[PDB]
């Protein structure tokens, strides 16, 4: 969810 | 190569891509969880150590460090830099971004395409904010230090006054812009590697394969190297006023853009870490 | 000239001294609330509102930008740059100095003294970390983001796996230094103005307590006085309070504060901090 | 006899005035700061410590905890419970009181007026919310555990829109309530202490601020009360388990609407506007319940 | 019947197995994203929304309230119960459960077995905290709200000093228990459905880690418990008003003594130790006691 | 996790 | 203790 924004 | 890839999870479809690209290519790949990795600053020798042992022979570093550990992400980073590792990304260009009221400041100096923006935290004066900014329909942005916590259509003058009377007090930085209505809920995602941008995307509120100007082609290369990335997601806008930045990612998803382009970034990736370490 | 000091509250005794100073130096000092400032990011004349009107005719700005604001405070400077006003401090050196962890690894890779330092956030082997920083006894801090939460002296090593295997579990940043007991909770706060230590005070915690209690007069070494001035231009910073340990292995940088206290060091020394302040503005 | 005050400041006019007035009266007042206490929880032999020593002898407690420290508060005045000290307000009665969403819904579900009142955290059709309540204009406050974090007036659709999707990003609790503006800004704070209201005023806002606290700018008066008002303060402290309460209550086109039931309320206000010694009458009703009988 | 399950994830183990079991059973099974679930408390016209439509014709609601959103989920569950909805568990026991602070001053105030155990925040005498609890070794629990933040084993009296120094003026609520060493690093999970334990199981902690949780990697086994621990185990969820509990037992010396009383208990690793229907067992007990 | 305790 | 230290 975050390490790919 | 040795290459490390900083990321909390060897499962995530970018983590797993990019070990996958690197072995394809006779690199060893090692996913170190960054929150795991513990360091002497202070002695004789700069040193990581993981799970009780020493990192040793890394010749490069993939950082995918999320927003919520960017301080610790770069401290881990910035420590493979002293030891002689190459980062995709400096640590200096990550918390540079992570930073989106210094990447609009620097982008806005830089002459690159931005939506109208303003910045408030407790104005004493909204009407002359909303007014600067060229009044309503506009988006307020709420920031908590390097993470975004929500995006909001204010469509009124009444509808902004009543979203920033509501956050003053509540101790976020507020993000004012123009509403590019005009995109008509369409972005661009243009993916960045050195001087080229090698894939994009049409975001629809679902994605599609989309032909980008020249113009949008030379803002998001402009926008990564003035912010100091070699990789970086670009989104921009198709606004009346022409393509505007609304977002540069040190750590941009592979899935979305290797899905619709059917290209290998992580390939990609992994060929410029061989080109420049 | 016409002065910002960037100030939450205008009644805070720092505060009120540069205003002070400044006036009876024949300067228009204006107090900004940082957070009460708003701006149009633009290029093509850069401008900061302020209660409904711009800021115009501002030829420096004192940033006194407290750390729980430095990402909002470090804009409003920034903006205030772009705007061609001199600050006292650069945004990029305030913001280097209030990531503690950026500024341990900066001194350390500059051969400034230290104590021997670790960082972790959730390591596996906590007996690998106590062990590599040198043992105890150490000390324990707790940081989020911008900001130190905690300090905690752990004098065994029963102790330090205890607080670690506590603090692990607040999912904060966490440093481990070895403990300087030769200091005597004792340190040195060295107040530079342009590569000059231009006051310095000796504080001495109360007995018992490890955290700095007491002030007194101090007369620095030449390799104090150094070190001072070094770490100071190392972070950027022309304005720094410089905290210092007298270690057997010489003196080692605690704190490098891009906004430091007058009160103590004006009370203790009966310099007029202030106004040498003042004076630096005037010369650059 | 010998009554503790739960505060984390002997200084605040409300700590200071029941000290003063225990004192008038031949009481032994301590003020105990409660975060200092600590406790070990056996049954067979119950005992609260403070700076070193157990606290003995003590006839009555007094709660004044605040709303950050309701958890911790609560499990000293539960031990003084355990221990045979008679308490003003009960643990059990203070917990429900500070937790907004179960006292509205336990005051609805007892027939006590209120105004038309909605729940949401993170609602997929912020619009339905929205109509569900009766529309704009509401009032949406921002609850986190037992803390109110903010309020905000959202007089169009569209400004009730915008600050909703705002504090979606907040992952906090939201309460949504009509805004009576028949009250004209004006509501009654009514003090209650057994089965009384013992003092009352009117909290008139400033033309344009809608909240009513001094603290916002609003001017206080006497004021009196319709039986129906006194039986529904009353009523409302009766239904939350509480002795000693402030109901903040609204005159609305359907009768009296609580507002608020507070189980600490303030006495600098009341005091000032009725010129009532309150602390000596909360004195009274420990002499009658708590003390020697 | 038509069953809500309060969940915030329909993926999840216990969740899923609930939904399974009640369809077998030919109930209408519902999960409800606790926090999608917006309402209106107006007693002339009480509502529940999801999704833009009103919730209708549920007869029994099962609550999987996580921990972080117990205010809220109980604000959910407590409306289920005004409209006339059998809950599993009630809104009332659940919130007391959580205040975990509460939760051992009830269980010690009714007799049951519990580690010797102190609460403090900013105590002014660490020393006399420590005596008071029998002195170290002793485990500190660190609690934030109705959330348990760490569980920590201070081995010495400095060890203790050092913790309680560290979190005065984090503004955290600390529990001090004595540290049941006698136990060697298990725990029994007594499942209580009604007035009976339907099923127990030994979780033993990897060697070296004191902390026993399946999800902090540790191992599961069959064990056959004492009448005084179903005893207990059955008292400790009658005495938190709780239909359905996990209880939670250490092997001490002075016999069994509650760790824990979980209103949301999970069924991964006591269904996969045992192999018996729990989901089920659930599932029987509200037809029972909320339908036909 | 939080609701399978 | 913020910008005073
Ligand atoms: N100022 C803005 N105007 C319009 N859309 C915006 C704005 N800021 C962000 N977005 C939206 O954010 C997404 C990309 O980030 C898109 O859906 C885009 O429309
Ligand atoms: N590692 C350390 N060794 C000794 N004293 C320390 C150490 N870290 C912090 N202190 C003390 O605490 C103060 C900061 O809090 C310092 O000025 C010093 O007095
Ligand atoms: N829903 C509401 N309708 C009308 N007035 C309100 C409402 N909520 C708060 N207030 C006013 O604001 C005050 C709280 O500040 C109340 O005492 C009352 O005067
Ligand atoms: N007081 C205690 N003594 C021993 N072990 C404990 C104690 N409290 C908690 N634990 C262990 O830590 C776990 C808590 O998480 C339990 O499962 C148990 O194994």
């Amino acid at each position: 969810e975050e390490e790919e924004e | 190569m040795k290459i490390a890839v900083l990321s909390r999870n060897p499962r995530l479809y970018s983590t797993r891509r990019l070990v996958e690209a690197g072995r394809e290519r006779g690199h060893e790949m090692v996913v170190i969880d960054t929150l795991r990795a513990y360091m002497n600053i202070a002695s004789h020798k700069p040193q990581i150590h993981y799970r009780g042992q020493p990192l040793e022979g890394f010749d490069a570093v993939i950082p995918r460090i999320g927003a919520s550990v960017t301080f610790y992400g770069c401290a881990v980073l910035r420590q493979f830099e002293m030891m002689g590792v190459f980062p995709l990304n400096e640590s200096v260009a990550i918390a540079r971004s992570r930073d989106k009221l210094r990447s609009l400041q620097l982008l806005s100096r830089k002459g690159i395409g931005l939506p109208v923006t303003g910045f408030a935290h407790s104005p004493d004066d909204v009407p002359d904010l909303i007014e600067m900014v060229g009044g309503a329909p506009l988006v307020i942005k709420l920031l908590e230090g390097t993470q975004g916590i929500g995006v909001v259509l204010c469509e009124t003058e009444k509808a902004a006054e009543s979203v920033l009377e509501a956050f003053m007090g509540l101790k976020h930085n507020i993000m004012v812009q123009e509403y590019i209505k005009e995109a008509g809920g369409a972005d661009i995602r243009c993916f960045v590697v050195g001087d080229k941008v090698i894939a994009s995307m049409k975001r629809q509120a679902s994605a599609s394969l989309i032909k980008i100007t020249p113009e949008e082609r030379m803002t998001a290369i402009r926008a990564a190297r003035v912010m100091g990335l070699n990789v970086a997601g670009v989104d921009i806008l198709r606004s009346n006023h022409g393509p505007l930045v609304m977002e540069v990612n040190s750590s941009p998803g592979l899935e979305g853009i290797e899905s619709t382009t059917g290209k290998d970034i992580a390939g990609i990736i992994i060929q410029y870490l061989e080109k420049n370490g």
